[PDB]
């Protein structure tokens, strides 16, 4: 018996260990009202969380506690926990131990701070944080290879070979599903339909996970898009408004392969995979191009494996082989390594104790982390 | 605890009576008779001195705690219900009368709008209030009110009995009982406010979507001989006993178009409600249109329920409101009580709930401290 | 609910602890909401072409009389209780009693303490 | 064609009109299309159905006021075909638009089926010889004569920062909110609504907007000044009567500063202005601080300069330079940039021509715009 919770920038993924799938998946948001001095009527949440904020989106501000896999308010993550726990999962935190996940290389005060929340505020008995990427390898059934895990907050490119990762291999980019959902926005209000405010940002983020799709040849799609209007689909908003987005359905996903487009002057998600392979031994190389995984629910664009095989194959040698590992469960690529890592007998002892956190304090996190 | 009491002042008529009731206990005209005036004073008039509005204030809350209700003021609570931007003078003037003079425990400044959702139990809905003064409309989605979609017209009871007194003057056919069986214009220069809302009441209707399109038309004769639909048969009302005028068949269905002509502006009762809807935020969009409330007395008059629901459909399909409200189902809430008292029976389901009253209620003990009534405006 | 909230909010503050877990934390009532009719009933076909009787439809004075259901027809008005009506007793900001009247004042012109400015 | 260019600013509220040699818009006239309100079917009534700018102002009262420009936008293009041809009238100017060439002023970041359509106007209905649609923020700067400077940019319908360094915008630094000048006159009407004073109709709108040019004072703490006992000024309405604001007056322009009172969901003109400069490189933050320009007419607002420092100076670094270098020509700074602008030899390449746009195609404004 045992609790894994990813706590992803976007969505928050908990469940109970052993379980297929997670069991309540929820955005990870925070709802406050925008209220004027007027009394309010009754029913009335003083901060709504998840799918309430999501049901009541219209008059509530929605800001997400989590930005770039770096948790800036914790009051407001402390009450996501607390309706992950509580109301989500119906169970007590002080019964089952308690797996988070963290992207890796994030500031330190993030693990130190999460980590102590859960001791002191919840009581938990057990708590041990993990990098999203070496659990996301666990759901394919493969030790080695690299993995592409590309979130809503961050993406990051973790190799792992016969078990034992390269630290200094690894690479974080802040480019992820909220810079895209932002920068569809402005494409968007280009075009004439214009959103502003964070309730349509959230009908913005809908709109990309239906319609937009990654182009095999970018120049080449443009050409098809300007002469004829067969890639041009209609979407109907909340409002019986209907749009039709035209070319900008595969220009916003294009900002993952050239980052340009939205001025970060960094090396693409096809490019950053590929240096950070090089960056390994000659040796392992091999293995890493034949294993390149694909995680989180940003590469569940239609048509983003195909790109990056290509992007890879003409960065990388002639000679060598390189597949692209797409299981249809991507999205829970994360939380379903955790399942199967939590279950397994080995890990019993990997958990950081109660006692254990006592006596040295919330820095033991560091030395027990991976 | 004592069950507190609901009081409702409006231009017109003030809702008085206890909370957790089926409807109000007396309902009455706002006006008080001072001795030497003929006729008498309005309680509610908007900028004027305070000292004169405190006495009328005085004695009008007066009137309703001894005469139309039988209670003492000290021992219990007030629900006062009064309509969002209503103002702050006269607002700040009634809490001063009834926290000081009368030593009330605690009053609640409820919303008329937010008070009129509950009654029928759903937690968002669009609001429309059309009153006497102003036809306001303010969208409630699930317990925040819009200030931010606001709408207002002055196509209430006062610019529909001021259009119904400017026709009756222009066709006056009056039998004075002195040799004026024939056709006598305009024996009596002004008509009395009493004798003007009795006709309106009594005579005049609200007309079908496709009779008063015709109406709009006929009367404004754009290159067109004679295009009326046939008028109702003419009503002898009488004036002051032995004086009886006779209503035009044509003045009872005209008046009422006042309120749902375009007049260029696009600015209708109708329109009010399509206009604030396209202003609301994206997502509330459906779920408001879905839930429309239609309180105030105005809206009573016989058909105007069905001409408004009608007129929405036909303003929807025009071409400013056809790209975003096109293909939106508009549905009519039917509210438990009549029209003109679901504000007051929000405020008795609210005063009924003893435990929230007292917390979100301002007390005497409060204001005797800081001299300073909460408002939507700034701190 | 709101109360319970507000009370366990208030004694949190009281305390001062900042929120200190000590204990584990956290029937109900559902009504329906109304039913919104797609098309409301239209005004009938006889107010048009039809002579109207004052005396048989109702004034607003005697229409608001009766509030619960303001008939507009005269057959449906019913006839209302008699008002009960009040006898006052004054008492002062600075004094304490003033004046009052009897238990029976019911055909009774009697003051339990008869005071006024002509009487002094 | 050498014949003088004219200067035509595209302002929501008020168009300023102009030859390029003249140091000052000659010819500035609101906005707006003035029908009469009662559906004129007899003679003797206001005729034409037509009035525009100074013949409109007169009539004012019997006309009904519709605004054909909302948020930097054209919602009614019929209506603003009208007003461009006032501008080549008897009344104003007095010339013939097949002559002299045209220079636009669209606000940034405006939908570029907006730009399209304005251009197709300009070339078709009138038989311009070229035309250049430019940035309002941009002209700003040469009406100062400085290159590097943030341009807070408040007109009557979008407010907008642009930062710009040494002759370079940076196209993502770009802020723009649709709360402006025409929202402070909505809510303005509201609050007098608060004081017991209607404007319901169209052309009781435009004495708001009056009555708010006239006297409304931005304060320094505005909770000190709401429990202090206000003189409550009388302002004179054009029939005569007296109405006394009090209140009203201050806390109106406020929701620019603090939008979220009335409950609209933005960033606010202190925090755009921060936010612009924040979203910029690390090492011009410090210059672009130091070089603040601020254009259009909602920043004359008395003491608006004053609150905006202080506003400024707590969400900015501590001991940082913050200079707002506002010109005594705010309402017409816009103008006068593209006056100079146009009178450059330089401008004659940057123009399109009318044969350019009948060859090239659509992307020939678009693409010279920059
Ligand atoms: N099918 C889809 N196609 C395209 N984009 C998608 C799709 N599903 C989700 N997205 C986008 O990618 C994001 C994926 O977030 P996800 O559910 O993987 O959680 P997360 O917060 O990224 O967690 P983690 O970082 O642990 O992977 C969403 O926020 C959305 O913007
Ligand atoms: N039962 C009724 N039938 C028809 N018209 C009514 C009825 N009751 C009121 N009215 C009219 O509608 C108006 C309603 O005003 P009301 O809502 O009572 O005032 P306020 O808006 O000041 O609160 C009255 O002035 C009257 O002219
Ligand atoms: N002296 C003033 N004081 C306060 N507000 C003013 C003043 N002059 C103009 N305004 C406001 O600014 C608006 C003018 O905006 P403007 O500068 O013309 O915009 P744009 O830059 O888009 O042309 C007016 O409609 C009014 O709301
Ligand atoms: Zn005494």
């Amino acid at each position: 018996a045992a609790l894994v919770v990813d706590n992803g920038s976007g969505m928050c993924k908990a469940g109970f260990a052993g379980d297929d799938a997670p069991r309540a998946v929820f955005p990870s948001i925070v709802g406050r009202p925008r209220h004027q001095g007027v009394m309010v009527g009754m029913g009335q949440k003083d901060s709504y969380v998840g799918d309430e904020a999501q049901s009541k989106r219209g008059i509530l501000t929605l800001k997400y506690p989590i930005e770039h896999g770096i948790v800036t308010n914790w009051d407001d993550m402390e009450k996501i926990w607390h309706h992950t726990f509580y109301n989500e999962l119906r169970v007590a935190p002080e019964e089952h131990p308690v797996l988070l996940t963290e992207a890796p290389l994030n500031p330190k005060a993030n693990r130190e701070k999460m980590t102590q929340i859960m001791f002191e505020t919840f009581n938990t008995p057990a708590m041990y944080v993990a990098i999203q990427a070496v659990l996301s390898l666990y759901a394919s059934g493969r030790t080695t290879g690299i993995v592409m895990d590309s979130g809503d907050g961050v993406t990051h490119t973790v190799p792992i070979y016969e078990g034992y990762a390269l630290p200094h291999a690894i690479l974080r980019l802040d480019l992820a599903g909220r810079d895209l959902t932002d920068y569809l926005m402005k494409i968007l209000t280009e075009r004439g339909y214009s959103f502003t405010t964070t309730a349509e940002r959230e009908i913005v983020r809908d709109i990309k996970e239906k319609l937009c799709y990654v182009a095999l040849d970018f120049e080449q799609e443009m050409a098809t898009a300007a002469s004829s209007s067969s890639l041009e689909k209609s979407y109907e908003l909340p409002d019986g408004q209907v749009i039709t987005i035209g070319n900008e359905r595969f220009r916003c996903p294009e900002a993952l392969f050239q980052p340009s487009f939205l001025g970060m002057e960094s090396c693409g998600i096809h490019e950053t995979t590929f240096n950070s392979i090089m960056k390994c031994d000659v040796d392992i190389r091999k293995d890493l191009y034949a294993n390149t995984v694909l995680s989180g629910g940003t590469t569940m664009y239609p048509g983003i494996a195909d790109r990056m095989q290509k992007e890879i194959t003409a960065l990388a040698p002639s000679t060598m082989k390189i597949k692209i590992i797409a299981p249809p469960e991507r999205k829970y690529s994360v939380w379903i390594g955790g399942s199967i890592l939590a279950s397994l007998s080995t890990f019993q002892q990997m958990w950081i104790s109660k006692q254990e956190y006592d006596e040295s304090g919330p820095s033991i996190v560091h030395r027990k982390c991976f | 605890e004592k069950t507190a009491v609901v009081i409702d002042l409006g231009e017109a008529f003030t809702k008085c009576g206890f909370a957790g009731e089926t409807g109000p206990r007396c309902i009455i005209p706002s006006v008080i008779k001072k001795a030497g005036m003929p006729k008498p004073i309005k309680v509610v008039q908007y900028n004027i001195n305070t000292e004169e509005l405190y006495s009328y204030l005085k004695e009008f809350i007066h009137i309703l705690y001894f005469r139309h209700l039988l209670v003492n003021p000290r021992d219990r609570r007030v629900v006062v219900i009064e309509s969002v931007l209503c103002p702050s003078h006269f607002r700040e003037t009634l809490t001063r009368v009834l926290f000081k003079y009368f030593e009330v425990p605690s009053v609640l400044l409820a919303p008329s709008h937010l008070m009129a959702l509950l009654t029928l139990g759903i937690n968002s809905a669009m609001v429309l209030d059309c009153g006497y003064r102003e036809s306001l409309v303010l969208p409630i989605y699930e317990g925040i009110p819009v200030l931010n979609c606001w709408g207002a017209l002055p196509l209430g009871g006062k610019a529909l009995h001021k259009e119904l007194e400017t026709q009756l003057l222009e066709q006056c056919t009056v039998d004075t009982g002195a040799a004026k069986e024939q056709s006598l214009p305009s024996v009596m220069g002004s008509i009395p406010e009493g004798v003007l809302e009795d006709i309106k009441v009594r005579t005049c209707f609200v007309s079908d979507l496709t009779r008063g399109l015709k109406i709009q038309a006929a009367k404004f004769n754009i290159d067109g001989n004679t295009e009326r639909p046939s008028p109702p048969p003419n009503v002898d009302y009488p004036l002051d006993g032995e004086k009886i005028l006779h209503v035009l068949g044509s003045i009872r269905d005209s008046v009422v178009e006042i309120l749902f002509e375009q007049d260029n502006e696009e600015k209708s009762v109708a329109t009010l409600i399509l206009d604030s809807l396209m202003q609301c935020p994206i997502d509330t969009r459906k779920q408001l249109a879905e839930n429309l409330v239609i309180i105030g007395g105005t809206s009573m008059l016989p058909g105007f329920l069905h001409r408004l629901l009608a007129e929405i459909r036909y303003l929807v399909e025009k071409p400013k409101y056809k790209k975003t409200l096109g293909t939106k189902t508009f549905r009519i809430h039917t509210p438990p009580a009549k029209a003109n008292c679901v504000a007051w029976l929000g405020g008795a389901i609210f005063g009924a709930l003893q435990d929230i009253l007292g917390s979100r209620s301002v007390s005497k003990e409060y204001y005797n401290q800081t001299g300073r009534i909460p408002d939507w405006c700034s701190l | 609910k709101e109360k319970v909230e507000r009370d366990r909010k208030k004694l949190a503050r009281r305390r001062n602890y900042m929120p200190l877990a000590f204990s584990q934390h956290t029937k109900e009532i559902k009504i329906e909401p109304a039913q919104a009719v797609d098309e409301v009933e239209p005004l009938p076909e006889d107010y048009y072409t039809r002579p109207v009787n004052l005396t048989e439809v109702t004034t607003l004075q005697q229409r608001l009389l009766q509030p619960d259901f303001q008939p507009i027809c005269a057959s449906q008005l019913y006839p209302r209780h008699k008002h009960l009506l009040i006898k006052r007793s004054l008492r002062c900001r600075q004094c304490e009693h003033n004046l009052s009247k009897p238990e029976f004042n019911p055909t009774s012109i009697k003051f339990k303490i008869q005071l006024v400015a002509v009487n002094y | 064609i050498a014949n003088q260019p004219v200067v035509i600013d595209n302002g929501s509220g008020v168009i300023k009109a102009g030859f390029a040699g003249d140091q000052i818009p000659k010819y500035c006239f609101p906005n707006y299309v003035g029908r009469p309100k009662h559906v004129r079917v007899m003679a003797g009534a206001l005729e034409g159905d037509i009035f525009i700018g100074p013949k409109a102002e007169e009539h004012r009262g019997l006309l009904s006021i519709r605004y054909p420009m909302e948020h930097g936008i054209v919602k009614d293009w019929n209506d603003m075909e009208r007003i461009w041809q006032y501008v080549y009238s008897k009344d104003q100017l007095q010339t013939f638009s097949e002559e002299h060439p045209v220079l636009l002023t669209e606000a940034p970041l405006n939908p570029r089926k907006n730009r399209e359509r304005a251009a197709e106007v300009f070339f078709e209905t009138f038989n311009v010889p070229a035309l250049f649609i430019s940035m309002q923020a941009v002209l700003s700067l040469y009406a100062t004569g400085r290159t590097t400077g943030v341009v807070l940019d408040s007109g009557d319908g979008v407010t907008h920062a642009v930062p710009i360094y040494e002759g370079f915008a940076m196209p993502h630094s770009i802020m723009r909110i649709d709360i402006a000048g025409r929202d402070v006159s909505r809510f303005l009407r509201l609050y007098l609504r608060k004081e017991g004073y209607d404007f319901h109709s169209s052309s009781e709108f435009e004495i708001v907007k009056a009555i708010k040019e006239r006297a409304c004072y931005l304060s320094i703490n505005p909770q000190k000044d709401e429990t202090l006992e206000t003189e409550k000024a009388q302002y004179y309405l054009p029939d005569g009567s007296t109405i006394e604001i009090g209140p009203s007056r201050f806390r109106a322009p406020e929701l620019l500063f603090r939008p979220d009172l009335i409950g609209e969901e933005s960033e606010g003109i202190h925090e755009v202005l921060v936010f612009a400069i924040q979203k910029s490189d690390m090492d011009l933050r410090r210059t672009l601080f130091s070089n603040i320009v601020l254009s259009g007419g909602s920043t004359l607002f008395k003491g608006f300069g004053d609150r905006l420092l202080s506003e400024v100076k707590k969400l900015a670094p501590k001991d940082v330079k913050i200079r707002i270098s506002a010109p005594q020509e705010r309402l017409y700074s816009t103008w006068i940039g593209g006056s100079i602008l146009a009178s450059l030899d330089t401008f004659k390449k940057m123009w399109v021509s009318k044969k350019e746009y009948e060859e090239d195609g659509a992307r020939s404004i678009h693409r010279k715009t920059f």
